[PDB]
């Protein structure tokens, strides 16, 4: 159907999805470039973002004195938990290679520790 | 003075500007000056207490 | 704002409606205020009670 | 051979009496429902907090046997887990226990089973005769040693102790004795410190299993092999976590939070004695 | 028997449900066989409440006169007495747990169900005997097991204590206290009362169980989630709305010292709860412990992550 | 990929001449290939010169010592790459800077690749992170880049000296801090049994 620019919803579902994504990857954008990315003006790139965070569906802000728009990515000390739960995951997922690959290895790594 | 408002006059614009202190400078600075009386008290109630065991009371007037 | 409905500070010298996000804290300070206030005079009474 | 005390382990282990009773009623049952003194297999359990190892209880194991090899029912065991695993995750599970005597190269071959279960198991053997000083009892542990040539699993016997927690000898004693149990200490700083005491051994345990591994392919041992040079190097090179301007204004933001609070919960305790001796000293010694 | 009760045997669990012997006289069960493995479950996961009440459920088979409690898991019900019929959360578990059990040769079903009354010792309220009544009627049997777990700290004495609600047209019109413990100066007038309703059973302490085998092998995977430590991120609402509650126990306490309960004629029974000071001081210290605990579970993680830096 | 990298060192061994320069060409051409150190060591790539099989040479040297910038300054002497290998050379770029400092400032990514803004820039940085190649987290207050896993571009035959150096401070700083836990524990049991005894001690006498 015609939903304003093309001919056809699906122009309207990608603008939404591209925003989503954005917002845990990209840091942060102008208004000016985050338009000329999806084909779109600079008008119709801040209504959209501005209608995806009140309904709760996406997050960052929106700053209009310079229009420059911010996304959250986590900071601060939820991120400090993160990074603990990411470093001892390694060591779980190392520890399945290792008994796999060579499990006579895991057992004489085991002594060692009893042994001084 | 008389209002509880904190606002400041700012002469060079004529605009009621505010600077207002942080939130943990007041908080931590009063905790502290409260701790310090709390153990000046309690130390000086044991030197009340300490002539009152050996039998001396008040012999100043 | 003083219906509890908007938060933030209106500013007149700048047309600027002021929301800082990262602002200081209001809901654990609250509690020491009232900790100290109750503390000291609790002090004045279990020592008035010694001569 | 099959028993040389290969690597003697300095680890503490807190056996329990109340282990033997599982033990016997397991051969008395077997014997009298067979009519032969045979050979029973079951299963030490308890609880690992790191170096110190308690076993509280026994069980017997659910398993097959086919041929002359011990097939663990892995089928059931795993069907289970994944309801289990969202109300609790405590209380480990040790090793296995047998009746007879002498240690035999059979029971060698049904332990190489074991291993690949859990990375740490133990053997038990209970003798008729004496061995020890209290109850005859001896746990080993699962000691790779080479014998001209040929690697085999030879045991290792330790000295076990008795209780060594006071929150736990509580709930033990009260378990055989089925009566009562005097009041003593309850020790409630020790029930908090073991989260913390039991998370230093454990991954003190993780990194000697990965040191001794990346410095096999850098000697001579393991085979130069560039995928797991790839697959180590970045591995360590996030440490730290977090480590810039970012966190160094949030930790020192949060003890200072929590350590003003810790002054004024100090002097609450103190004007608790304060009170005390306040009323006990201005009625005796003070009259007005 | 002897060494038959030790271990599972499905002769014995169809000679006894295929019959009911329950039907003819609710004065069955004598005694009950807690396993040594099921009771540190049950004593660590009412103590994690606190202050509040929840509630469990217990696996098991029976034996002739004596139950025997195999299993045990936790719920995620704010206990019985303030959620009407805390039995409902449990049908997700037990659909799960008899159709795999069936399938591999075990008619091991339901036994009972645990809670943990704190504060006004362990008994059986008005509340937990009306719902008990109706479930014994379809999930047959039942048996109330309360764990204390805020009276084994001071007191040191490890209560526990199985008891069976009377069904109607079998409650003894005279009964003496079976199990009588300490109870505060509140509810000590309905203890003398509801106490005819059940009766306290001898328990007893075995060794086997199933369900303590099988967490060795998820922790092999799992212990990537015990480590998520970090106490003053999780509670952080708890901690500081314990100091507005700390206020209002510290106003009271100086109207206490100010008016004093030592009166002429008739002293220390004039205040209603006396003892102010002494109470308020427990309270204080709630707050700073609760504080502290949480910051150790971070500076230990920045003693062995963050001192290792790199070259 | 890790199937691949098995597959060209086996056909670089059996043949060589003019069938060795058509092998360098296709290697970075085919996507999944991250690693140059066991193939620029062999003594294959080693007789390419005088004329174009020169050219081969440096730019393999290039995609494992050199960065973005050092190819850019000379790209007439070097052969021209496509959509597919311009692509590579970001990917090696931002885990060459890594391996000095653990965290790297936006600024100098942004002079390094040529770009103009942020989203772009990392545009090419989220592209491995599906491919289990680069893997991290974005810093917007701090303006860096805290890079935690990454590919080690060669074989690492000079920096493997750290991993050593850094699981030794893991497991041998375990230890110092397991004697201050162990030595809290005895201190708080301690305290707790010294005041059992001299508070049962003091109220018995009370009475005599």
């Amino acid at each position: 159907a015609t939903t304003a620019d093309g001919s056809s919803i699906l122009d309207r579902a990608v603008i939404e999805h591209n925003l989503l994504s954005a917002s845990k990857l990209y840091n942060n954008i102008t208004f000016e470039e985050l338009g000329a990315l999806l084909e779109i003006p600079a008008a119709k790139a801040e209504k959209i973002a501005s209608q995806m965070i009140t309904e709760g569906r996406m997050n960052g802000f929106i700053d209009q004195i310079d229009g420059i728009v911010h996304f959250e990515t986590r900071e601060a000390l939820p991120t400090w938990d993160k990074q603990i739960q990411s470093l001892c995951f390694q060591v779980n997922n190392l520890l399945e290679k290792i008994s796999q690959t060579a499990p006579e290895w895991t057992a004489q790594a085991m002594e060692a520790q009893m042994a001084q | 003075l008389e209002g509880l408002i904190s606002a400041r006059v700012d002469s060079h614009s004529k605009i009621l500007y505010a600077r207002d202190v942080d939130q943990r400078s007041t908080t931590f600075e009063k905790s502290l000056l409260m701790g310090k009386e709390f153990q000046r008290r309690a130390k000086a109630m044991m030197l009340r207490a300490a002539v009152l065991r050996n039998q001396i009371h008040v012999k100043s007037p | 704002i003083l219906d509890n409905t908007i938060h933030g500070r209106i500013d007149q010298v700048n047309q600027l409606l002021e929301l800082d996000h990262q602002k200081r804290g209001g809901a654990r300070y609250t509690a020491l205020d009232k900790w100290t206030n109750q503390l000291n005079s609790l002090n004045q009474a279990v020592v008035s009670k010694l001569a | 051979s099959v028993m040389a005390c290969g690597v003697t382990g300095s680890v503490s282990v807190a056996l329990h009496p109340l282990v033997i009773l599982n033990i016997s009623d397991h051969w008395i049952r077997m014997r009298s429902q067979e009519g032969r003194p045979v050979q029973v297999i079951g299963a030490l359990i308890g609880k690992q907090e790191g170096r110190n190892i308690e076993v509280m209880n026994s069980f017997e194991l659910l398993s097959h046997t086919v041929e002359e090899k011990i097939i663990i029912d892995k089928e059931y065991y795993y069907t289970k887990e994944e309801q289990f695993k969202q109300v609790f995750k405590e209380l480990e599970f040790l090793g296995w226990y047998t009746t007879g005597g002498p240690p035999d190269p059979s029971d060698i071959h049904v332990h190489k089973q074991v291993c690949e279960i859990i990375e740490s198991p133990l053997f038990l053997k209970l003798n008729p005769m004496t061995k020890h000083t209290d109850l005859p009892v001896s746990v080993f542990e699962s000691v790779i040693d080479i014998i001209n040539g040929e690697a085999t699993m030879l045991f290792a016997e330790l000295t076990y102790t008795l209780a060594t927690e006071e929150a736990e000898r509580i709930g033990v004693d009260h378990v055989a004795r089925m009566t009562a149990t005097g009041s003593g200490e309850n020790s409630t700083v020790a029930e908090h410190l073991i989260a913390q005491h039991s998370a230093i051994k454990m991954l003190h345990s993780r990194v000697k299993l990965i040191l001794e591994y990346v410095k096999a392919s850098e000697a001579g041992e393991v085979p130069f092999n560039h995928e797991i040079l790839r697959e180590a190097y970045a591995l360590c090179h996030c440490l730290p976590v977090l480590s810039t301007d970012k966190f160094k204004t949030d930790f020192y933001d949060q003890c200072n939070d929590v350590g003003l609070m810790a002054y004024l919960g100090t002097i609450t305790k103190t004007c608790n004695t304060m009170n005390q001796f306040v009323n006990k000293f201005n009625v005796l010694y003070d009259r007005q | 028997s002897i060494d038959e009760i030790y271990k599972y045997d499905k002769k014995q669990q169809q000679e006894i449900l295929a019959a009911k012997p329950w039907t003819k006289d609710h004065h069955y069960f004598k005694y009950c066989k807690i396993s040594a493995l099921a009771l540190l479950k049950m004593v660590m996961h009412a103590r994690s409440g606190g202050n509040l009440e929840v509630m469990g459920l217990m696996l098991g088979k029976v034996d002739g006169e004596t139950m025997i409690i195999m299993d045990s898991f936790a719920l995620p019900v704010e206990g019985t007495e303030t959620r009407v019929n805390a039995q409902a959360a449990a049908y997700e578990y037990m659909a799960a747990y008899i159709e795999n059990a069936k399938q591999v040769g075990r008619l091991e079903n339901a036994i009972g169900w645990y809670h943990s009354h704190p504060g006004y010792g362990c008994w059986l309220s008005g509340i937990d005997v009306s719902t008990q009544m109706l479930n014994q009627q379809f999930q047959e049997p039942f048996v109330a097991v309360v764990i204390d777990p805020t009276r084994t700290i001071s007191a040191g004495k490890v209560n526990l204590g199985a008891f069976r609600t009377y069904p109607k047209g079998y409650k003894p019109p005279d009964e003496g206290p079976s199990e009588y413990q300490t109870i505060p100066l509140n509810k000590i007038e309905d203890f003398g009362v509801h106490c005819k309703q059940y009766y306290a059973l001898e328990v007893s302490y075995f060794k086997s169980s199933l369900d303590r085998k099988l967490l060795e092998l998820l922790w092999n995977k799992y212990w990537v989630n015990t480590l998520s430590s970090s106490s003053l991120l999780t509670n952080a609402d708890y901690t500081t709305g314990q100091v507005f509650d700390l206020s209002e126990k510290l106003e009271q306490s100086e109207a206490q010292l100010g008016r004093g309960s030592f009166m002429l004629g008739l002293e220390t029974h004039d205040r209603k709860s006396e003892d102010k000071l002494a109470k308020a001081t427990r309270d204080s210290c709630k707050t700073t412990i609760e504080a502290i605990h949480g910051l150790m579970s971070q500076v230990i993680k920045d003693k062995l992550f963050n001192q290792i830096n790199i070259s | 990929s890790s199937n691949l990298l098995e597959q060209f060192i086996l056909l670089a061994k059996g043949t060589s001449g003019s069938a060795l320069t058509a092998l360098i060409s296709q290697v970075l051409e085919a996507p999944g290939v991250y690693v140059f150190g066991e193939l620029l060591e062999l003594a294959n790539v080693q007789e390419l010169a005088e004329g174009a099989n020169a050219a081969y040479l440096q730019l393999l040297n290039l995609f494992a010592y050199g960065t973005y910038p050092d190819y850019i300054a000379n790209k007439e002497s070097l052969p021209e790459l496509s959509t597919a290998q311009q692509n590579k050379l970001k990917h090696l770029t931002i885990v060459s800077l890594a391996s000095r400092m653990k965290c790297i400032p936006y600024s100098v990514l942004l002079k390094d690749l040529e770009m103009r803004n942020l989203r772009e820039l990392e545009d090419l940085i989220i592209e491995a992170v599906y491919t289990d190649i680069i893997q991290g987290k974005l810093d917007q207050r701090n303006q860096l880049l805290e890079v935690d896993f990454c590919i080690g571009r060669d074989i690492r035959k000079k920096d493997i000296n750290n991993i050593v150096k850094t699981l030794h401070e893991w497991c041998d700083g375990c230890e110092a801090v397991l004697l201050g836990i162990e030595q809290q524990v005895l201190r708080a049991n301690q305290y707790k049994e010294n005041h059992n005894r001299t508070q049962q001690q003091v109220e018995a006498e009370v009475t005599n």
